[PDB]
Protein backbone atom coordinates (compact mmCIF):
# COMPACT_ATOMS: atom_id res chain seq x y z
CA UNK A 1 0.00 0.00 0.00
CA UNK A 2 0.83 3.62 0.48
CA UNK A 3 2.03 5.50 3.60
CA UNK A 4 0.42 8.38 5.29
CA UNK A 5 1.79 10.16 8.65
CA UNK A 6 0.08 12.06 10.95
CA UNK A 7 -0.08 15.87 11.61
CA UNK A 8 -0.72 14.86 15.61
CA UNK A 9 1.30 17.39 17.43
CA UNK A 10 3.43 17.20 20.61
CA UNK A 11 0.38 18.06 22.95
CA UNK A 12 -2.11 15.74 21.74
CA UNK A 13 0.35 12.80 22.23
CA UNK A 14 -0.13 12.65 26.19
CA UNK A 15 -1.76 10.02 27.56
CA UNK A 16 -2.86 9.15 31.35
CA UNK A 17 -3.63 5.26 32.04
CA UNK A 18 -5.66 4.45 35.58
CA UNK A 19 -5.78 0.54 36.22
CA UNK A 20 -5.86 -1.70 39.48
CA UNK A 21 -2.68 -4.02 40.81
CA UNK A 22 -4.12 -7.22 39.32
CA UNK B 1 -58.13 5.71 -31.96
CA UNK B 2 -54.73 7.23 -31.92
CA UNK B 3 -51.32 5.46 -31.66
CA UNK B 4 -48.47 5.55 -28.78
CA UNK B 5 -45.77 6.29 -31.47
CA UNK B 6 -44.94 9.77 -30.66
CA UNK B 7 -46.32 9.63 -26.97
CA UNK B 8 -44.51 6.48 -25.77
CA UNK B 9 -43.63 6.05 -22.71
CA UNK B 10 -40.01 6.53 -21.39
CA UNK B 11 -37.97 4.01 -19.52
CA UNK B 12 -34.79 5.32 -17.11
CA UNK B 13 -31.50 3.98 -16.17
CA UNK B 14 -28.57 6.04 -14.06
CA UNK B 15 -25.02 6.86 -16.01
CA UNK B 16 -23.53 4.70 -12.90
CA UNK B 17 -20.23 6.28 -11.97
CA UNK B 18 -19.27 3.00 -10.12
CA UNK B 19 -16.71 1.99 -13.28
CA UNK B 20 -14.45 5.17 -12.44
CA UNK B 21 -15.30 5.40 -8.30
CA UNK B 22 -12.56 5.37 -5.88
CA UNK B 23 -12.22 2.62 -3.47
CA UNK B 24 -12.59 2.30 0.35
CA UNK B 25 -8.93 2.69 2.13
CA UNK B 26 -8.10 0.37 5.37
CA UNK B 27 -5.41 2.09 7.50
CA UNK B 28 -2.81 0.02 9.21
CA UNK B 29 -0.06 1.88 11.71
CA UNK B 30 3.25 0.23 11.19
CA UNK B 31 3.90 -0.69 14.41
CA UNK B 32 7.37 -0.20 15.86
CA UNK B 33 8.15 -4.29 17.00
CA UNK B 34 9.79 -5.16 19.73
CA UNK B 35 10.88 -7.98 17.54
CA UNK B 36 13.75 -5.76 16.77
CA UNK B 37 15.35 -4.52 19.07
CA UNK B 38 12.80 -2.04 20.79
CA UNK B 39 13.75 -0.45 24.01
CA UNK B 40 12.30 -1.56 27.46
CA UNK B 41 11.50 -0.50 30.63
CA UNK B 42 14.48 -0.20 32.89
CA UNK B 43 13.05 -1.48 35.85
CA UNK B 44 15.54 -0.94 38.65
CA UNK B 45 16.91 -2.51 41.68
CA UNK B 46 19.25 -1.83 44.42
CA UNK B 47 22.34 -4.12 45.55
CA UNK B 48 22.38 -2.98 49.41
Amino acid sequence: GTLKTSNLPEELRKVFITYSMD
Amino acid sequence: VREPGSQACLAIDPLVGEEGGAAVAKLEPHLQPRGQPAPQPLHTLVLA
